[PDB]
RNA sequence: AUCGAGAGGA
């Protein structure tokens, strides 16, 4: 529901990675294969996990209480 | 039916089953949740008094332990709630509930029950997981996957009920089952896989390898093999190296279908002491086949090296493998690109010819066979056609595929797949099928609304010309699914059908026991036969042998078995016997072996009579073939020394040893006649092999020998009579209806609704014919 | 320059070490990386104890996640396990305490990053229990999301574990490692269509070996002796000291060996 | 869809109403629905009896005339032999289910497979709801970290799969180790 | 299970240590059998493994859709470009020993769902429980403490096996064994028994 | 039909034959036909040769046509347990089923007749009829509860 | 959810069998296995 | 619920030692030795270095179970060779291995640049 | 009906002991052994009371007898130490 | 404990039978007639090409555990460049005084040829099989 | 305790 903190296959941290991916993707205009190599996620144990992964909790924020 | 015939009991248990490499046989992973809930009652003894007492203190919160205390009064200390949990002092014939220990005889059963084999004894081995653990080897007589499959598990409660676990119920007696007269359980599916590929002949074995291999054997003497090749570098072969764990005396010989003694092509199999000589091992030597690595070490060494033997061959297998690898991915169903051109190549040039026969029905040239239709004989001829071109493309592939291939391996290994999985992945998946016919105009003279009307093609019809890995079109999609929902609900109907039909063979057969008088009765004392199986053989006990008299030629049969001391050309050699040359002319012991050679012939006559086709590979008690080879090993024969048996010595010691080979022991003439009856057949086997010429020209037996051959017959026919008290009937019923629920599928009705026509005997069959000659 | 395992850096960085490991066997490179990866040392949080929690996420969701959180661990080896200790639960001889504040203030999304965390607990003037922050914003681990109203309050002692334990206790991610790249040794059987030099691609240890002659026969004698790694460290123990206490901690447990014999 | 003569047959849909469709979804200037393709008789509805009358082409590529070196990957279509089209297809992949708009690939697998996992789909376990904590359900079951998979299927978009999705893209290794 | 019919229970969990492992340091987080591949002929499973090794390496997504003109040959081209065998295949090192795998593994990722069968709402074991009122015997249900079912399928089995003495313990002893008094004369159950 | 017969040189051979196989069936005008054999002639409808040919004629054409349903799906079951199914079926004198109105209409236990089918109906009949169970029956001691005569029951054990 | 609210029942002459004017109405493979295989669809 | 607590890889429970030396059965100068709470990393490391001195002449491990964290070592030696010294020269013939492995590597790490 | 028995001589059963009289005479004297019955074997360190019945029926220990019922009521006693067991 | 066979061959055929390590060896003997050779030869360890000359020698030594080669101290029996061991598993007479051995080096097997050697060659689990460059 | 549906396993 919200960004593991590392990968699951060998254990990169990738929970500091989101914002930046998503700043790279909007506010740079770029595609997500070179978002993920800018963030150092050579190994695509590492890259699935920022790019499958679904923020389902800023719809969780969306209910009031 | 369902709180009398069958009802639910305590000290039972379920749970999710899965596999364990590094298990016994017999044994089974016990969760220990489940090993600290069920309790078996111990009564105390001075040779239980220390432990029990132990396990009372251990309490019933951890294992192992004990959950209550039964006095003579017979109330019970809960062991969980009681102020005297600590100060307990067992006096003697009180009773303690202890857990379920590590070695306990348990049943274990998965359902359907279907099989003697569903609920066998097991041992119990605590786990620290959830699951039920248990041997591979194991799976075949449950049917019991692991993608989810549960099974029961049951805990007898008298020092009566656990001998008859672990006496009659264990998995090592039911190895070689009499249902089929062979063996049920085999190496599987990673065994099966790594015991070919470690067999090869390109597969050696460094000595750092070899050493861990040789300590994974458990009961291994310490003795390292010398290596096969020396000089450059130490190396062992895969053959030695898997030898270790065939016990010595295992001797196995099979020929396959280019088998000289050279070998080039390394199939067949030949095993002289336990050690492997030139055969790759694979599912027909190791597999649950007749005549196999584990039917042979069952008879000779017994379940109990049998059931070690699965671990053994397991745990080196299985451990080279894991340091070797296997794997398979799309690259193992692609073939080259000259060959998938061949094979549209081979669809084009069918699809032609079913548009030329289509456009030869059109014109009315058509020839129609006798007793069908003009469109019937079209069908027949398209269909035929279309599954040309499947099999015929399918077999491109299958040529194509290279001994690296993965699906390959485990087609040769035997551990998964089959030729048509190769075909419809790789070439052509085919046509498709609905009710035994194509696929049926259901809208108006049209398949699907996207063709127009009364058309036949392969495309049309459901002919399905690319391959999964091609990808099927919209059209070639529907219709295969129309089909596979046909075999979804056949799965579904055969299924219920079986298991009435299982359910209605047992409660018929149910009572049908063998007596003591070796007649097989019901509860009535009616005799439904009066010996069992016509024989009176227990089924386990019994193999295919060949009745070599059957065959050849009449010349042929006389050179090897006529023996003419009269005659200096037809004569036993000096070579064969110490009297060669004393013996000639000797006209006392030529009527021996004229009366001799006159029931060779009497039997010879008397066999061609009972099987007409001249089939000689029968299922019977005792194989001579490996007493045999065991006297050659056991005596050190050599094949120049001439034998010291008499005449007198072979002639006279075969027909004392039929008489010697009782199944019934009345002494009247009926019952005289009964036993000489039952025994015919085996006695046909006996002089064929056991006679004169045989014995000395080609076993060269010595009389120590040939007295022992003589003690091992006589030995192990006595073994294989059945046992008064076996249930047969129940036996008979589950023999049939257990392989009548894997039966799942050129105009005749066979299978299941054949097999019910059979038992609901049919006034109106489907499909009555007549046979004339 | 010493007798025995060569070293050569190819490349070193903060988070990456690429090396050629020379004159050593097989086993003890192999258990050079398994004991990188399993046991060596690493403050991470193991207890939480959450106060007030209006999240949209539960509690032991977050409590999973704060201890995949990368604390300092350099001076490690002068913190006691907590089992070892002889405190009653913990202290600060064997654990770090860490506390977690954080109200939705804004009417925008309020974020708790890993910077949030704040030590408690006294560290007597050892590098330890500071998360680590590679993020070029500054900011930690993205924790937890926060709505205008919702608040989360917990506290977080770090003990001292290693990755056989929970995986969390791992301060390496990915153990780089290839030997003969030219297959010389014949330890692999390739796999293939038409080509096997065509379908398989060069590795780029193949430019640091020489080729093998295609005429010359299989060298059947050699052995492996010269390996290839690159040693990856999430952040709380240095790359360098990755591998040093990997040896280090490799030749304590073969010492401990040599100390259970001579009491026998 | 529906096909008329132009006689030359020919699709009534035409590329300047795709770029209408899409110009409504982009804003997201009298906006251009479903029933604008229905009512402006692009677009028919045909039951089971009314399509014994019909003769459906299967893609637009069906209306192209003819004329070799074809790529020998790429499966084998059958040219039709029939030319009086009345209707053409949506898309082929419109005559699957919900669960079974989910399997990838569905055209390389053998039909009882297909029916195994659209049973199992509905066993697999994620976010059934985003309002999970406010329900009260009897039972609940949520999946941590669920992912969009890797390979999708483009009637994935209307099932709203890759928002709420049921799995993981777990690094899957096909091969025999230790033989467990 | 996974996509594509492919079902099956966890036997056996390992660290990444015992795991094998590519020459990247990449792990799997799943091993299956190459045995459950052929018999299903499920080489979608296969693909997608394939596809979707792509489009993680790229940062695209995998068009798995049905009726396409997606071919193994030009996912294999792509794949090729990303410096990876073509057909997936990965030189993979034994993590117990650190020596190479002699056969090369079909390695990426694959969709893989979690399903709503797991063992501790499986688990039962009864030892003497509750029983019912009417017939005496044991309850249904594992959420009620019942037992489990010796059927008239099992009475099959043990009366095939011989075992008497079993079957007749699960009948009585382990279930509804009782103990009435009756007549002599007519042989019903309507004697009074004062005991004591 | 290939067919392997004895040469006159003693070895078996490949003697090809032709056959005629109908489409349907009544035997009893079919053999009493000249140029066939009438000694051996075949049908798949076993109670046409029970009825034509005798009991025992169709106690082996029954056990044949459930060994080609075996052996034509690969399998294999040894000939004691099919042969007991055959005779079981055969030893009233002719053709009984294994269906309710069949083998459980034989002189047999009412409880265990009762345990297969039509339970209430047998043991109402029972009832009428008055008559005697032999308790020798399986069903009859999973009823009781009893040590069944089976196996470790099938006898007795007393003191030497 | 989905698949439940456009699930179809037919209680009770092949029924079961995929029929040719079931193209593009109804679903192909998704029917429960066993019992009411064929019968139990989805739209 | 049925799983073990993940410390017992490492931590000895209450009466268990980490060697137990038994002697080999029907085996000449060979000794089997029960190592508990290890694995393949100490296993397949100590095993290799016995078979690089010349007078060990068999030299194994094997884990009986993955379930358990323990393993065997076979060692069989010459006569006039106690095993246990062949074990004591394989350990401390590891450990000068690693020592001289830390002190090249800190050699040439501080050569190094970033 | 009265006393069907059949002697000593003349009796036609086998002489070789069935699995399934096995089974119940090792578990018949399991049985009574548990209960602190006196043993006629010199247990050389065996506890299991199983295995003192198969120590005790290798040495032919056991005062036993199998009356083997026929069909007919008759019925044959055969001692433990005349049957064989193999 | 000494030779028991010895003879200097021709190889006339190298056959990789579906294998990449194991050619089987089809070599003709000078020095005699009516004796042939087929033999299973690692390729990879020792290379056998067409038109070679090989001396076969077979020893009956020089049961006990396998040692390792102790380097200088333990005295080889071969002056060889390849050793292999096997057992003999059947005695074929081809005619009369003429015979044929079968040996089974670990799966790889051996045919040999001829007439005259009846004395040696016993159907023992002794076979060691040397041949010089 | 009775019916009803969903599912697991073949
Ligand atoms: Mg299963
Ligand atoms: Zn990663
Ligand atoms: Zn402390
Ligand atoms: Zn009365």
């Amino acid at each position: 529901m919200i960004v593991p903190v590392r990968c699951f296959s060998c254990g990169k941290v990738v929970g500091d990675k989101w914002e930046s991916y998503l700043n790279l993707l909007q506010e740079d205009e770029l595609d997500e294969g070179t978002a993920l190599s800018r963030l150092g996620l050579k190994r695509y144990c590492c890259r699935r996990m920022i790019l499958t992964h679904v923020d389902l909790i800023e719809k969780f924020l969306r209910y009031n209480p | 039916r369902g709180n009398l015939m069958g009802k639910r009991v305590d000290f039972s248990a379920r749970t999710v089953i899965s596999g364990d490499p590094n298990l016994e046989l017999d044994q089974v992973g016990v969760p220990k949740s489940i090993a600290k809930t069920l309790t078996y009652p111990e009564v105390v003894t001075p040779y239980n008094i220390d432990r029990l007492t132990q396990l009372v203190r251990n309490g019933p919160n951890e294992h192992p332990g004990a959950k209550y205390v039964i006095r003579d009064s017979g109330d019970r200390i809960d062991l969980r709630y009681s102020k005297r949990a600590g100060d307990i002092q067992l006096q003697y014939g009180w009773k303690v509930e202890r857990h379920i220990m590590d070695n306990d005889p348990v049943l274990f059963n998965r359902q359907p029950s279907l099989h003697k084999m569903s609920m066998m004894a097991h041992r119990v081995k605590v786990i620290p997981y959830s699951t039920f653990r248990l041997n591979l080897s194991v799976t075949s007589p449950y049917n019991a996957d692991f993608d989810g499959d549960e099974m029961n598990l049951h805990v007898p409660q008298s020092e009566e009920t656990r001998a008859e676990l672990s006496q009659l119920c264990a998995v090592p007696l039911q190895i070689v089952s009499p249902q089929s007269n062979k063996p049920c359980m085999g190496i599987v599916q990673d065994t099966l896989c790594g015991i070919r590929k470690l067999t090869l002949r390109d597969t050696f074995i460094e000595l750092d390898q070899v050493l861990n291999m040789l300590y994974w054997v458990p009961d291994w003497d310490g003795v390292i093999p010398t290596p096969a090749i020396i000089k450059p570098k130490p190396l062992w072969s895969g053959k030695q190296i898997l030898s270790v764990a065939i016990p010595n005396g295992i001797h196995l010989q099979r020929f396959d279908e280019g088998t000289t003694l050279l070998s080039p092509k390394d199939n067949g199999m030949l095993i002289i002491d336990g050690q492997i000589i030139f055969g790759v091992v694979e599912k027909k030597t190791v597999g649950s086949s007749n005549g196999g690595l584990i039917h042979v070490v069952t008879r000779e060494k017994g379940p109990q090296v049998c059931a070690k033997l699965f671990g053994n061959i397991q745990k080196v297998v299985n451990f080279w493998l894991l340091h070797n690898g296997f794997s398979t991915g799309i690259g193992d169903t692609i073939a080259d690109g000259p060959t998938m051109r061949e094979i549209t190549e081979t669809i084009a040039e069918a699809k032609k010819k079913v548009l030329d026969v289509t456009k030869e029905a059109q014109a009315n040239l058509l020839t129609a066979k006798h007793g069908m239709t003009l469109r019937e004989s079209f069908e027949d001829n398209v269909v035929r056609f279309l599954n040309e071109a499947r099999d015929k493309a399918g077999r491109l592939a299958e040529v194509n595929l290279k001994d690296l291939n993965n699906v390959k391996q485990m087609v040769m290994a035997g551990s998964k797949g089959s030729f048509i999985n190769i075909a419809q992945m790789s070439a052509c998946v085919g046509q498709q099928s609905v009710e035994g016919k194509r696929i049926a105009f259901g809208f108006v003279d049209r398949t699907l609304p996207h063709f127009s009307k009364d058309d036949y093609s392969p495309e049309s019809k459901g002919f399905v010309e690319n391959s999964y890995l091609r990808g099927l079109t919209p059209q070639e999609f529907f219709f295969h699914a129309m089909g596979g929902r046909e075999g979804l609900i056949d799965t579904a109907v055969k299924t219920a059908e079986t298991g009435y039909i299982q359910r209605r063979l047992v409660k018929a057969l149910e009572d049908i026991m063998v007596h003591y008088d070796n007649t097989t009765r019901n509860s009535l004392g009616n005799v439904i036969q009066f010996i069992y199986g016509e024989d009176g053989m227990d089924a386990a006990h019994i193999e295919k042998q060949s009745l070599d008299t059957i065959g050849g030629s009449d010349a042929a049969f006389e050179k090897r078995y006529r023996v003419d001391l009269l005659n200096t050309d037809h004569t036993l050699d000096p070579s064969l016997l110490e009297s060669g040359s004393e013996i000639l002319g000797d006209l006392k012991l030529q009527v021996l072996l004229d009366e001799e050679y006159k029931q060779l012939v009497k039997d010879r006559k008397f066999l061609r009579e009972v099987f007409v086709d001249g089939e000689a590979n029968w299922p019977l008690p005792v194989n001579i073939r490996r007493i045999i080879q065991n006297a050659q090993q056991t005596f050190h024969i050599d094949h120049t020394k001439p034998s010291d048996l008499t005449i007198k010595d072979i002639v006279l010691g075969v027909k004392d040893l039929q008489e010697n080979l009782l199944v019934l022991r009345g002494k009247n003439e009926i019952i005289q006649n009964a036993q000489r009856d039952a025994v015919t057949l085996f006695c046909c086997l006996l002089r064929s092999r056991l006679a004169t010429r045989r014995v000395l020209q080609e076993y060269r037996l010595t009389k120590q020998a040939f007295d022992w051959v003589l003690s091992n017959i006589e030995a192990q026919f006595l073994r294989s009579v059945v046992h008064p008290g076996e249930m047969v009937g129940v036996l008979a019923a589950q023999s049939i209806g257990e392989p009548a629920t894997q039966m799942t599928l050129k105009k005749v009705t066979s299978g299941v609704p054949r097999l019910k026509e059979i038992l609901n005997v049919a006034k109106n069959m489907k499909t009555p014919s007549l046979t004339v000659y | 320059s010493e007798e025995g395992p060569q070293v050569k850096i190819r490349e070193a960085s903060k988070d990456n070490v690429d090396f050629i490991l020379s004159n050593v066997d097989l086993a003890m490179a192999n258990s050079l990386r398994r004991v990188m990866i399993a046991e060596i040392p690493t403050l991470a949080i193991d207890s939480v104890e959450v106060e007030t929690n209006t999240t949209v996420l539960a509690d032991e969701f977050i409590a999973h996640r704060l201890g995949l959180i990368p604390l300092q661990s350099m001076d490690i080896e002068q913190l006691e396990y907590s089992r070892d200790c002889f405190c009653e639960d913990h202290c600060d001889k064997c654990s770090v305490v860490l506390t977690l504040q954080a109200f939705g203030e804004s009417e925008s999304t309020t974020n708790v990053y890993s910077k949030d965390l704040v030590i408690v607990s006294n560290l007597m003037g050892r590098n330890i229990g500071h998360p680590i922050i590679q993020d070029k914003e500054g900011n930690g681990v993205l924790i937890c999301k926060l709505r205008k109203g919702q608040e989360l309050k917990l506290t977080c002692v770090a003990k001292k574990g290693i990755a056989k334990e929970h995986a969390k206790w791992g301060p390496a991610a990915a153990i780089e490692f290839e030997y003969d790249p030219w297959n010389k040794l014949k330890h692999t059987d390739y796999w293939y269509e038409q080509d096997s030099a065509k379908e398989w691609p060069q590795s780029k240890n193949c430019e640091y070996e020489d080729p093998p002659n295609e005429g010359d026969p299989f060298d059947y004698k050699a052995q492996a002796d010269t390996f290839y790694m690159n040693v990856e460290s999430v952040g709380s123990i240095p790359v360098d000291q990755v591998v040093v206490r990997g040896i280090d901690t490799l030749q304590k447990k073969v010492a401990s060996i040599l100390l259970a014999l001579t009491q026998m | 869809f529906i096909v008329e003569d132009d006689g030359h047959k020919e699709l009534k849909v035409r590329k300047g109403h795709i770029a209408k469709l899409m110009a409504t979804e982009y804003q997201d200037v009298e906006e251009y629905t479903w029933s604008s393709l229905l009512n402006e008789g692009l677009v028919e509805y045909i039951d089971a009896e009314e399509e014994e009358s019909i003769l459906i082409a299967m893609q637009p590529e069906d209306l192209e005339p003819a004329e070799l070196d074809v790529d020998p990957a790429k499966r084998i279509r059958v040219s039709h032999h029939a030319t009086t089209f009345t209707h053409c297809e949506i898309h082929p992949s419109m005559i699957l289910g919900v669960a079974a708009s989910i399997i990838p690939f569905p055209d390389h697998n053998q039909s009882p497979r297909n029916t195994y996992q659209s049973a199992m789909g509905k066993q697999a376990m994620g976010v059934f709801l985003t309002n999970y904590n406010v329900r009260m359900d009897t039972m609940a079951n949520i999946l941590y970290y669920p992912q969009k998979p890797l390979g999708t299927t483009r009637a994935m978009e209307y099932l709203k799969f890759r928002e709420l999705p049921a799995g993981q893209n777990a690094i899957v290794a096909i091969a025999c180790y230790s033989g467990y | 299970a996974s996509r594509h019919g492919q079902k099956g229970t966890i036997g056996i969990t390992y660290r990444r240590e015992d795991m094998p492992f590519t020459a990247e340091g990449i792990v799997p987080d799943l091993i299956i059998n190459p045995h459950a591949i052929p018999s299903r002929m499920t080489v979608a499973h296969l693909i997608e493994c394939l596809l979707s090794k792509v489009a993680a390496l790229s940062g695209n997504e995998g068009d798995a859709s049905p009726f396409t003109d997606i071919t193994v040959e030009g996912i294999s081209k792509l794949l090729r470009e990303h410096g990876y065998q073509s057909r997936g295949f990965e030189v993979m090192y034994n993590g117990h020993t650190g020596k190479k795998l002699m056969a090369q593994i079909f390695f990426g990722p694959t969709y893989y769902q979690r399903l709503r069968h797991m063992v501790d709402d499986k688990i039962h074991a009864r030892a003497r429980g509750p029983m019912q009122v009417l017939t005496r015997q044991p309850v249904e249900g594992r959420s009620r403490d019942g037992g489990l079912r010796f059927g008239e399928m099992e009475r099959d089995c043990m009366i095939a096996h011989g075992a008497a003495s079993f079957l007749k313990e699960r009948l009585m002893e382990a279930s509804d064994a009782f103990r009435v008094h009756i007549c002599g004369i007519c042989g019903l159950m309507t004697v009074i028994a004062k005991l004591n | 039909y290939d067919r392997k017969v004895p040469s006159p040189t003693g070895e078996y051979v490949k003697e090809p034959e032709w056959v005629l196989e109908t489409d349907g069936v009544n035997l009893s005008e079919v053999m009493t036909v000249p140029g066939i054999d009438p000694t051996r002639i075949y049908t798949n409808s076993f109670i046409d040769i029970m009825e034509v040919l005798g009991i025992e004629a169709g106690r082996a054409a029954l056990y044949k046509e459930v060994y080609n349903v075996i052996a034509s799906d690969g399998s294999y079951v040894n000939y004691r347990h099919m042969a007991l199914l055959v005779d079981v079926m055969t030893t009233q004198g002719g053709l009984t089923s294994v269906t309710r109105h069949g083998f459980n209409r034989s002189n047999t236990g009412a409880l265990m007749r009762c345990s297969f089918e039509e339970t209430v109906e047998i043991l109402f009949e029972a009832g009428a009829s008055a008559e005697l169970d032999d308790c020798r029956g399986v069903s009859e001691n999973v009823i009781l509860g009893q040590m069944a005569p089976i196996g470790t029951g099938a006898f007795d054990v007393m003191i030497d | 959810t989905l698949s439940h609210l456009r699930r179809t029942n037919t209680p009770i002459a092949k029924p079961r069998q995929l029929h040719n004017t079931h193209w593009g109405l109804v679903c192909p493979a998704e029917t429960p296995e066993g019992q009411a295989c064929g019968l139990v669809k989805n739209l | 619920m049925n799983a073990p607590d993940r410390f017992e890889l490492f931590l000895l429970g209450e009466g268990e030692s980490k060697l137990k030396i038994d002697p080999d059965t029907k085996a000449p100068n060979a000794v089997v030795i029960t190592f508990e709470k290890e694995d393949h990393t100490l296993g397949n490391l100590i095993r290799a270095e016995l078979l690089n001195d010349r007078k060990v002449l068999f030299a194994a491990y094997k884990v009986e179970h993955p379930f358990f964290a323990r393993f065997k070592l076979r060692i069989q030696t010459t006569e006039g060779y106690d095993p246990k010294d062949a074990l004591k020269n394989a350990c401390n013939s590891i450990i000068n291995k690693l020592g001289a492995l830390k002190t090249n590597f800190e050699t040439e790490w501080n050569l190094q640049t970033l | 009906l009265k006393e069907k028995a059949i002697p000593k001589d003349q009796r036609a059963t086998t002489p070789y002991m069935t699995k399934y009289e096995r089974a119940r005479i090792l578990g018949t004297r399991a049985l009574q052994i548990s209960m602190n019955a006196p043993v006629f074997v010199d247990l050389e360190g065996e506890t299991d009371p199983l295995r003192i019945a198969m120590k005790e029926l290798a040495e032919k220990k056991i005062p036993l007898v199998i009356r083997r019922y026929l069909p007919d009521g008759s019925f044959e006693d055969w001692s433990v130490e005349e049957l064989i067991v193999d | 404990s000494n030779t028991l066979f010895d003879d200097i061959f021709q190889v006339s055929e190298v056959d990789p039978g579906r294998y990449n390590k194991v050619c089987r060896i089809e070599a003709a003997s000078t020095t005699q007639d009516q004796c042939k050779l087929t033999l299973d030869i690692n390729v990879e360890l020792f290379p056998v090409a067409a038109q070679d000359s090989l001396t076969v020698t077979i020893a009956s030594s020089l049961t006990r555990s396998w040692r390792p080669p102790q380097a200088g101290d333990r005295s080889l029996a071969d002056d060889y460049d390849y050793v292999m061991y096997g057992t003999a598993y059947k005695f074929e007479e081809v005619s009369k005084d003429l015979i044929a051995v079968y040996y089974s080096f670990g799966g790889l097997l051996m045919r040999l040829e001829g007439n005259y050697r009846n004395l040696n060659n016993l159907k023992q689990e002794n076979a060691y099989l040397l041949i010089r460059r």
